[PDB]
């Protein structure tokens, strides 16, 4: 499957069904331009973790 | 009943910064206290 | 000091509120004279 | 969020951390929005003719707290008579790019009526 | 949809206050934090429409909570009914819920700051 | 002998606490988990993981997609007349131009 969706005015094309895919995406949301940093750098360290 | 209601309402939390304030200086958790002595207060005891 | 700050942070909200400054003043000089009137009561008398 | 900081400010002051404060306005976010899921109500099942009529409700509420309300009934159906030809009528997008929007400088706001084409700025050779 | 326009607000309020009421120590008097700082958007149009925030405020509060209908908010224009169902106003879903998540996000960053340097220009 | 998809989001909750995460917590361990178990054991990168800093909404309607997106770009005219929504579409790569 595949959607180009107005994610917050900005257009962006998914790619959607890929099982076989061995990577990934993440699109974090904010209220601010530094919420968005700050779990940017969070999740980082998360997946730092594991 | 009325609209000083309120205003009275707010005059008796305003009066309670001082308990507020020496529960903040000697490290303790303030609003334990304000919410014990208000009930202690329930009971009949007019000194705590 | 530290009543009279904490009396004019509950009338910052009352500002708010839509309420007339004089109907917040007077209200406080009444809970004040009654506040005496609580007082009195629970005055514990001594001797000298 | 001003409000939410001027309660959150006298919180602080009683004794409370803020991350305590924090914590507490967020689940009662979470309260606040999911009771509003409980009551709320769902203008799907009805036929296009009376959801052609919910979007002016809509529209004049957006337009109402601006200067273009002293004519809502008029100017609320360029709003919706432009969605009408890009909704597909089943599984709807509103395809956002193709609206496009221009205004020129001249005359007065009530001439204003809403065309299907595309507005040039330029002459003939 | 939804209904908003001091209706949505107040509901939301009466709902976190009978929450509030559940709930016990340093978490009650946030929930009364959470439901006295949404009560400023309606009192904000009592404000701006001359209305008295008393009677207005009170008047859904105790409306509210008596009757389960929840369309019922404050009224700007005047008119003599407070009921919205006959005055056309909608609002989305969508719309009204990023105001308190962006908002309740928000002030989580604004919180946590200590430290403030301010290198000047 | 316990699962192995329980601990990655056992461990990655500890990460979360002193930030802005903590309470949304319970959907956002499962993004990062899901998507670190896509990548291969033996060949985990680093670039893969690139988040993009979009502006607005809130960061609880996030989603988490195996696929990945990357944002329109200058887009001559053309654009917006295509479909743009494919059931089965082929994907090509070219460091090829194709200009005049
Ligand atoms: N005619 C009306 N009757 C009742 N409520 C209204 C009316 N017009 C606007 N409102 C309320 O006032 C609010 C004003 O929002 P608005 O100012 O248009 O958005 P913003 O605050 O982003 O500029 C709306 O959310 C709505 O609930
Ligand atoms: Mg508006």
């Amino acid at each position: 499957l595949f959607e180009e969706m107005q994610i917050g005015s900005e257009r962006y094309n998914l790619f959607q069904g890929c099982p076989q895919a061995k990577t990934c995406t993440l699109l974090l949301r904010g209220g601010a331009e530094q919420v968005i940093a700050e779990v940017e750098r969070s999740l980082h360290d998360a997946i730092m973790i594991v | 009943e009325g609209v000083q209601a309120f205003i009275w309402q707010e005059f008796a939390s305003a009066l309670e910064v001082i308990p507020t304030t020496l529960a903040e200086n000697a490290g303790l958790n303030s609003i334990k206290v304000v919410t014990e002595l208000r009930s202690k207060h329930e009971n009949g005891e007019l000194n705590d | 000091v530290i009543l009279t700050g904490a009396l004019l942070g509950a009338a910052e909200r009352l500002l708010n509120k839509g309420i007339h400054p004089t109907i917040i003043a007077d209200s406080f000089q009444s809970a004040a004279k009654r506040s005496v009137d609580i007082l009195l009561e629970m005055c514990h008398k001594v001797s000298l | 969020a001003s409000a939410l900081l001027d309660q959150a400010l006298e919180l602080i002051q009683k004794g409370i951390h803020p991350i305590k404060i924090a914590n507490g306005f967020d689940e009662a976010a979470k309260l606040a929005i999911s009771k509003l899921e409980e009551t709320c109500d769902d203008i799907s099942a009805s036929n296009d003719e009376l959801f052609r009529d919910f979007l002016l409700r809509a529209a004049k509420t957006s337009l109402g707290s601006k200067i273009v309300s002293k004519d809502h009934d008029r100017f609320a159906e360029m709003a919706v008579e432009a969605v009408i030809n890009v909704m597909d009528k089943d599984r709807k997008d509103v395809d956002f790019d193709l609206i496009k929007m221009q205004g020129r400088v001249g005359g007065s706001i009530s001439d204003s009526k809403l065309i299907n084409g595309v507005i040039l700025d330029k002459d003939f050779s | 949809v939804v209904y908003g326009g001091g209706a949505a607000e107040v509901t939301m309020s009466l709902a976190v206050s009978e929450e509030a009421d559940k709930q016990r120590g340093i978490d009650q008097y946030a929930f009364r934090g959470f439901a006295q700082a949404l009560d400023t958007i309606p009192m904000t149009l009592a404000e701006n429409s001359g209305l008295d925030p008393i009677g207005t405020l009170s008047t859904l509060k105790s409306k509210q909570l008596k009757e389960k209908i929840s369309n019922i908010g404050v009224d700007c224009l005047g008119y003599g009914s407070n009921d919205m169902k006959e005055l056309f106003v909608v609002d989305p879903f969508i719309g009204k819920k990023q105001q308190i998540l962006l908002a309740t996000q928000l002030c989580r960053m604004i919180l946590k700051i200590d430290n403030v340097i301010i290198s000047g220009k | 002998k316990s699962s192995g998809r329980e601990l990655l989001e056992r461990c990655a909750r500890t990460a979360m606490s002193s930030k802005l995460i903590h309470n949304n917590a319970d959907f956002f361990v499962k993004m990062c988990v899901d998507a670190v178990l896509s990548l291969d054991r033996n060949d985990l990168d680093d670039k893969l993981i690139g988040i993009k800093k979009i502006p607005g909404g809130a960061m609880e309607e996030s989603l988490f997609i195996n696929g990945v997106a990357f944002k329109k770009t200058f887009s001559y005219a053309g654009f917006e007349q295509q479909p743009k929504k494919f059931n089965n579409p082929k994907i090509l790569s070219l460091n090829v131009e194709l200009e005049l």
